[PDB]
């Protein structure tokens, strides 16, 4: 129950490790807040063109 | 810096410092940067 990530340009192969580096800071914030709850998780979706 | 990581977030500097490794003489070099084309410059350096 999370607002959608900001990909940017950064496609995530299914069962494929992979690392985000976006430049802005407020992504961040979502991924602090977040470390209180039992169990802590994110989705991945695709962008279009 | 991976070619796997997509880090390189400036390709022109990657394939200029890909061509710094080349042990050609400084007005090789010139020249190269003297080219503007993208496959000029890329083949140049691969022939470098």
């Amino acid at each position: 129950h999370l607002p959608l990530i900001a990909i940017t340009r950064n496609p995530v192969f299914p069962r494929f490790i992979k690392i985000i580096e976006v430049k802005n800071k407020k992504l961040v914030e979502l991924l602090r807040r977040k470390v209180r709850l039992a169990q802590p998780y994110v989705g991945v979706f695709l962008k279009r063109d | 810096m991976q070619a796997g990581q997509r880090v390189v977030d400036n390709p022109i500097y990657l394939s200029d410092m890909g061509a710094a490794l080349t042990g050609a003489e400084s007005h090789e070099l010139q020249d190269v940067l003297e080219e503007t084309n993208i496959p000029k410059r890329l083949y140049k350096a691969l022939s470098l």
